[PDB]
C-alpha cells in the first residue's frame, strides 16, 4: 500500500512513503541492519546475538530478540504490507524479503553494475551519468547510528573499496569524454582523502596531463611516491610507473582504451559471480591440505578460533576473531581484525583490507586456502 | 577457544 524503502549508505534508514520512520533503541537497530545487510537471506539468531552483544549476552537476549522483531513488525506493518510476510520466521533464523532495488545499496550496486557494461560497450557518457547515480546513494557514514557496534566495521571498511572504485571509473569515463580538467579538483580532494589509493592517484596525474599540464602531472607522481615510501615504505606499483615514464616522455595517452579495457576486466569479475541462471555464485574457501570447502553464506563471514565463528580453526597461533570476509554485493574484502599474525593475500601481508580475485591464495597462519568466487563444478 | 594467541 505504501513504498517501502531501506538505508545502510548513511545512518540506518527506513522509510514508508518518503518518511523516515525512527526503528528503535541501538539493538533493535542493529537487527534490522544486519537483516537489511542479509535481505532476502535467513539471518540465524546466534548470528544476531553475536552482532548486538558480541562478547557479553544477556542471560534474555533471545526474548529480546523476538521482541525486536515483534517491535520492528509493527513498524513494517505501516507500510500496509503483510509484516509475517516481509519479516519472516524461518526455523533457521529470520529473513527480510524486500526487492533489492528498495535498499540504497541495492541501488548503488545496480548503477555501479550498468556503468560498468556502458564502459565496456564504449558509452562513456552513459557510464558517466550510471556512476554519477551511484554515488548519489550515499548519504554518510555507513551505518553511522551504529558505529560502536564491531559488526559495522569490516562491512563500512569493505564497501569503501567500492566507493573508490566507483570514484575511479567515474573519473576514467569523464576522461574518456574530454572533460579532463573538469575532474583535476574532485580527485585533488579525493587523493587527499584516499592518500594511498594508487588508481585514484593514477586518474589525477592522468588529468593534469590531458589539461595541458605535465609539469603537474610529473609533481603529482612524485608526491605519491614520497607518500608510499615514507608512510607504507613501498614503491608505486607497475601502473603509476609506467604512467610516469610515458610523461616523461612526452608520449601519447588513450584515454578511450585505458576505459574500455578497465571495464571489460570488471565485467570478466561480474561474469564469475553469476550463474547460467542468474543466481550469485556461492564463492567458497578451500582448504588446501584438507580439500574441506567452505562456502560463504552471508555477507559477512568471520574466521578465527572461537567456537562462534563461521569459519573456525583450532590453531593456537590464530586469534580468537582473526578476519572477516565481507561481500559487498559487487566485491568480496578480507579484513583483517588486528590479529596477532596477520593475514596474508598472494603471498603478502595485507594493510587492512583487500579485495579478493578469483583464485587468491589466502593464508591465516598455518591454514591456507584458495578463494573461489566462481561456481563449483564438481562435488 | 578463549585461550591467549600464540605468537608466531
Amino acid at each position: 500500500e505504501k513504498r517501502l524503502d531501506f538505508g545502510l549508505l548513511g545512518p540506518l534508514q527506513m522509510t514508508i512513503d518518503g518518511t523516515p520512520v525512527p526503528s528503535g533503541t541501538p539493538k533493535q537497530r542493529a537487527v534490522l541492519a544486519m537483516l537489511v545487510i542479509n535481505r532476502n537471506r535467513p539471518v540465524g539468531v546466534d548470528a544476531l546475538i553475536t552482532a548486538l552483544w558480541e562478547e557479553w549476552p544477556p542471560s534474555g537476549a533471545r526474548a529480546s530478540i523476538h521482541s525486536y522483531v515483534s517491535n520492528l513488525r509493527k513498524l513494517l506493518g505501516g507500510a500496509g504490507i503483510d509484516p509475517r510476510v516481509v519479516l519472516a520466521a524461518a526455523p533457521p533464523g529470520y529473513r527480510l524479503s524486500i526487492p533489492d532495488n528498495t535498499c540504497d545499496l541495492g541501488r548503488f550496486v545496480a548503477e555501479k553494475t550498468a556503468g560498468v557494461h556502458a564502459a565496456a560497450a564504449g558509452r562513456f557518457e552513459q557510464a558517466s551519468r550510471h556512476l554519477s547515480a551511484a554515488l548519489r546513494e550515499w548519504r554518510g557514514p555507513v551505518l553511522d547510528d551504529l558505529r560502536d557496534f564491531q559488526f559495522v566495521e569490516p562491512f563500512a571498511t569493505a564497501l569503501v573499496e567500492d566507493k573508490v572504485l566507483a570514484h575511479t571509473a567515474k573519473a576514467e569515463a569523464e576522461i574518456a569524454c574530454g572533460r579532463a580538467s573538469a575532474v583535476i579538483a574532485e580527485l585533488e580532494a579525493l587523493t587527499f582523502e584516499h592518500p594511498y589509493r594508487e588508481p585514484l592517484w593514477t586518474q589525477l596525474i592522468t588529468a593534469y596531463y590531458l589539461s595541458d599540464r605535465q609539469s603537474d602531472a610529473l609533481g603529482a607522481y612524485r608526491r605519491v611516491k614520497t607518500t608510499l615510501a615514507d608512510d607504507l615504505g613501498i614503491d608505486p606499483g607497475p601502473t603509476l610507473r609506467a604512467l610516469n615514464e610515458r610523461i616523461l616522455r612526452q608520449q601519447p595517452l588513450d584515454a578511450k582504451k585505458s576505459a574500455k579495457t578497465t571495464a571489460a576486466g570488471t565485467v570478466t569479475v561480474l561474469d564469475q559471480r553469476t550463474m547460467a541462471s542468474g543466481q550469485q555464485a556461492v564463492a567458497y574457501l578451500h582448504d588446501i591440505a584438507s580439500g574441506r570447502g567452505y562456502p560463504l553464506q552471508a555477507a559477512a563471514t568471520r574466521i578465527g578460533r572461537l567456537h562462534d565463528n563461521d569459519i573456525v580453526l583450532d590453531s593456537a597461533n590464530v586469534s580468537r576473531h582473526h578476519a572477516v570476509i565481507v561481500d559487498t554485493g559487487t566485491n568480496y574484502v578480507i579484513n583483517d581484525l588486528r590479529s596477532s599474525n596477520g593475514v596474508h593475500v598472494q603471498h603478502e601481508r595485507i594493510r587492512s583490507a583487500v579485495t579478493l580475485n578469483d583464485g587468491d591464495h589466502i593464508r591465516i597462519c598455518d591454514h591456507e586456502f584458495t578463494f573461489q568466487i566462481s561456481a563449483g563444478t564438481h562435488g | 577457544s578463549l585461550e591467549v594467541t600464540e605468537a608466531d
